[PDB]
RNA sequence: GCUUUUGGUCGGUGGAGUGAUUUGUUUGGUUGAUUCCGUCAACGGACGAGAUCCAAGCUGCCCAGUAGAAUUCAGAAUAAUUCUUCUCUGCGGGAUUCCUUUGUAAUUGCACAAGGUGAAAUUUUGGGCAACAGCAGGUCUGUGAUGCUCCUCAAUGUUCUGGGCGACACGCGCACUACAAUGUCAGUGAGAACAAGAAAAACGACAACCUACUUGAUCAAAAGAGUGGGGAAACCCCGUCACAUAGACUCACUUGGGACCGAGGAUUGCAAUUAUUGGUCGCGCAACGAGGAAUGUCUCGUAGGCGCAGCUCAUCAAACUGUGCCGAUUACGUCCC
């Protein structure tokens, strides 16, 4: 009775451990999901519970692996590797229809996970400074 | 609905909001969220930027001018006390004020040049829904630089107060002053 | 989205000596192509494979230059 | 009251030197059991605009870019 | 620091990876195994 | 079924609880000069008061947590912008200063020591009020104040 | 003696010209070998400005390489070893290579 | 380097012209594209474009003892097992204008759009490359790379040659950068989290590179010293931010400039007379308080903010080269400049 999946932003890797009981609560990276500091991450890494099957669906026994990302990302990467790891079970131990009706009312939600949104810091160029900032001009 | 569809500040009320003016009503972004910050590829195409709530909009124009800023979660910070003071100063759904606050903020009407060349001519030009949208935020939250530069006893107080008075349509809101004189630039040259 | 002369030519001569490509699927049209067709690059064939669909399902509106034997 | 909510019908195209003002038919929004329409009366507006518009207008009935 | 191929002791000479290589230039002085990609 | 931080939120409670714990008892060790600041870059002194104050139980949940440290690993934890700096661009360095005195603190009164991190782990039992006691008003439940 | 190979050569078709093909010397006969995948690759990265001169565009070059390191893993023949990579003639640059451990 | 960011250039035979030259290389439509189709006194060919390349994104196969997860068994606080989710990498899959829209345009065509599928949706993304003609563009300070013609021994040669300069104070005029004056971290004191490309070493002798630990610690800081493995998959606690921790400021040139400043002291080493600094701690009363005309460069993981290594390097980064974190409003346009 288990999964097992990954969470991604930018560099940020999260990854989603699986074990099953439906009274539980999670952990943050490394941490219970009601004591994460920036409330405003908090209400977000509710989303992917609270959001869809508040209680209904999932109180299952879940930690996290997130490392390669600053804060943030790392925010954004936990909660895909919780809604791909619980559509992750649906698939694995129930039914399509019970996984068909929580995957849409994500659908519907937003990419919560349709994937990583793939965007990478561009590689420093040239002369240009940064990347696409020119080195100014004088006496033009 | 047991905290499931329905959204929240922290805890808060998005459901009974509507936009009042026909004008740039029905494309604004009626509340389902719970913080305004959020991460997609905001504006891949071109208008996108309808889509997602004004408490983004706002929490995303919320900081210009930066120096070592944090920006969303130090604007989200902001408006955690901002729509507190609003609502309970003004008995409403803040979501509602703010709401209301963008449209009595942009003119509606403006005067370009449409000279030719060099040629600084008029014309009276007739304002599209998406720049009575855009101009609110990006003036109204300007006022609060200005309000908020040196003088403040004030500290967050200053986006409440532009937002109080721009949805009461006081002239005091740098928000609607300019709304109107641009129409004195307007009526005016037609 | 513009298709070079490359593109365009070899795609005739394939549809002129090649009838096996006939579905307007690009994957089934795209898998006779590669081992036919030496391009040495993927996207030529993946040009390729767009434009030989193209021919051959406008074959079945007309006449088209490099008319078949037919 | 001074709003008078029409819909932008097409755009009439791109209008002046800079990109920045389009020429646009507007469809009066108010609908009345007489209907008024103007129909049409072409209008030039400031920035981006689309398909289905909602172009309240604050001074109605002025002709437009005519002229120039 | 005179370095490798000439009396130089100037064009200032990488140190990177201890290949001294800057006297007659890392351009005309190659089959290194370097490559120009990027 | 409690563990250390991970039940907590130990930002400023697990120390702060453990704080008053370490000064109002006796038993612990503040040697003497406080007149020389703590960390990095910084002229401001020390701090308002309570220099210490801030200091060991870092050294025990920085101990905990990420097992096997010392002197090196443990200023991670002590943060500066190290900006003082004189109209340069400002750059970043850790305090090694303080650090063994800091951690001989833990090296007496039953927190392990040369090598490792502790003894009987205090951390959780003396800890193990925080979600039965709360100073802020601490929501808890209806039952616990 | 589980012995140890470290092949590390940059060019095309070496790295594999090894130690995909010359261990089934040992791979295909009385060698057991335990196969590992090749570690990471590396580029060595220097950057120089194209002007012999001062006068400039203010252009830069970047000159990369490629190491690519294979670890492949034994049991112990004793002597087959230098047997084993003695079979093989076919590369150049490639890594010889001679570990104990465990 | 630049003309030169664009899409341009050249020839053979043929045609027109006394000829220089011209046609090919075009009206039109479309495209970043002399890119396409169509038309065509031109026909068939060469370059440039494209395409090959390189890295980034989703993915297959192989694979882990110099990667890291699952589980049971026992132990503190209420060590055996099997694996490839995560990482490693060579070679592969994938993308194509593919359906749809009676859409725009249009009997053809070449195509465009809004939408769909998908990690990616229109040269997928960022680069490397890059024709033909030229420029009295820069380099004789890169080079046994070179023509002259000056020097040739109290030398313009050489000196681990000695000392000095290249860097000086008329607030002089100018280019680029770092600092910043706020109550939006705002200043600072503590506390919580978490990142990534990169480097590391010595021969004609009997270890000179980094970094972790813990002493220096009965008394500053930076220092000193001893032990320990790394030839590189020895390392992962970077600041921005998060903190209401009930912290301190508090209508101000100021609990914000760090400049100028004289006293000690540790450090690299032939020598520092400011080399330099989490080094102290005095000067703050030096400007300074959104910047006159004028001027810069870019559109999505982007500007901006933040910061980290690398390169030079015995010692020193406000420089450049590259990596990563925070993450924006405005146009999805025109030719007006």
């Amino acid at each position: 009775k288990q999964v097992q999946t990954f969470g991604k932003k930018k560099t940020a890797i999260a990854v989603a451990t699986v074990t099953k009981a439906a009274q539980c609560n999670i952990k943050v990276n490394g941490v219970p999901l009601q004591q994460i500091l920036p409330d405003t991450l908090r209400a977000k890494i509710m989303e992917a519970i609270t959001v869809v099957g508040s209680k209904y669906y999932s109180r299952l026994r879940i930690d996290v692996a997130v490392h390669g990302g600053g804060q943030v990302s790392q925010a954004y990467a936990a909660r895909q590797a919780i809604a791909k790891g619980l559509i992750a079970f649906f698939q694995k131990y129930h039914n399509e229809v019970e996984k068909a009706a929580l995957k849409d009312k994500f659908l519907a939600y937003d990419k919560f996970l349709l994937i990583a949104d793939p965007r990478r810091c561009e590689p420093k160029k040239w002369g240009r400074h940064s990347a696409r900032t020119r080195f100014t001009k004088s006496y033009r | 609905m047991s905290s499931k569809t329905p959204k929240l500040f922290n805890k808060w009320s998005f459901e009974g909001l509507e936009t009042s003016e026909l004008a740039l009503r029905d494309h604004i972004s009626t509340t389902a969220a719970y913080v305004p910050h959020t991460s997609g590829r905001w504006q891949k195409r071109r208008f996108y930027k309808a889509r997602m709530p004004i408490v983004e909009r706002l929490a995303n124009g919320l900081m210009f001018k930066g120096r070592g800023n944090g920006r969303k979660l130090q604007a989200a910070r902001l408006l955690k006390h901002t729509l507190e003071i609003i609502h309970l100063l003004t008995d409403e759904n803040p979501l509602q004020v703010v709401v209301d606050a963008v449209s009595k903020g942009a003119p509606r009407e403006d005067s370009t040049r449409v000279g030719s060349g060099g040629v600084v001519r008029r014309q009276a030009v007739d304002v599209s829904p998406m720049r009575r949208v855009n101009e609110a935020i990006y003036q109204m939250c300007k006022g609060a630089r200005e309000a908020a530069f040196r003088n403040l006893k004030s500290m967050p107080e200053c986006l409440a107060d532009e937002i109080v008075n721009a949805s009461k349509g006081s002239s005091n809101s740098y928000a609607i002053k300019k709304k109107d004189e641009v129409e004195r630039v307007a009526k005016a040259n037609r | 989205k513009i298709r070079t002369k490359t593109v365009k030519r070899a795609s005739r001569q394939v549809v002129e000596k090649y009838y096996s490509k006939l579905n307007f699927d690009f994957y089934q049209n795209k898998r006779v192509v590669m081992d036919v067709t030496i391009a040495e690059s993927k996207k030529l064939k993946n040009k390729i494979a767009g434009y030989a669909t193209h021919i051959m399902k406008r074959l079945a509106r007309g006449p088209v230059r490099g008319i078949s034997l037919k | 009251d001074q709003a008078q909510v029409g819909l932008i019908i097409k755009v009439l195209g791109r209008t002046g030197s800079r990109g920045n003002v389009t020429q646009v038919r507007v469809r009066l929004m108010a609908e009345a059991g007489s209907p008024d329409y103007n129909r049409t009366i072409v209008r030039n507006v400031k920035g981006p605009c689309k398909e289905n518009d909602m172009l309240s207008l604050m001074e109605t009935e002025r002709e437009a870019r005519r002229l120039k | 620091r005179c370095c490798v191929i000439c009396s130089n002791q100037k064009a200032l000479i990488r140190k990177y990876e201890l290949n001294v290589c800057r006297q007659c230039f890392r351009e005309n002085a190659e089959h290194i195994g370097f490559t120009k990609l990027r | 079924k409690i563990h250390r931080i991970g039940k907590r939120k130990g930002a400023s409670l697990k120390d702060v609880s453990a704080w008053r714990w370490i000064k109002t008892a006796a038993r612990h060790f503040k040697q003497e000069g406080k007149i020389f600041v703590p960390n990095c870059t910084e002229i401001m002194k020390s701090s308002h008061g309570r220099e210490r104050a801030p200091q060991n139980p870092d050294w025990y949940y920085i101990r905990c947590a990420a097992v096997l440290r010392a002197i090196y690993l443990r200023p991670g934890v002590g943060y500066g912008g190290l900006s003082k700096r004189f109209g340069n661009k400002k750059n970043y360095g850790s305090r090694p200063e303080h650090t063994v005195t800091s951690s001989t603190g833990p090296l007496h009164w039953a927190c392990k020591s040369l090598t490792k991190l502790g003894l009987v782990e205090p951390g959780a039992q003396s800890g193990q009020r925080l979600t039965r006691k709360g100073h802020k008003f601490a929501d808890s439940l209806a039952f616990q104040v | 003696q589980t012995v140890r190979l470290t092949i590390t050569s940059r060019n095309a078709k070496a790295v594999e010209s090894v130690t995909s093909q010359l261990l089934t010397r040992a791979r295909d006969e009385k060698v057991t070998i335990h196969g590992p995948v090749r570690l990471p690759t590396r580029t060595l990265k220097i950057t120089t400005r194209k002007t012999p001169c001062g006068n400039g565009t203010n252009t830069w070059d970047t000159f990369e390489l490629k190491i690519y390191k294979r670890i492949i893993d034994l049991h112990a023949p004793t002597e087959q070893v230098k047997k084993i990579t003695s079979f093989t003639m076919e590369s150049g640059v490639d890594v010889s290579i001679t570990i104990l451990d465990r």
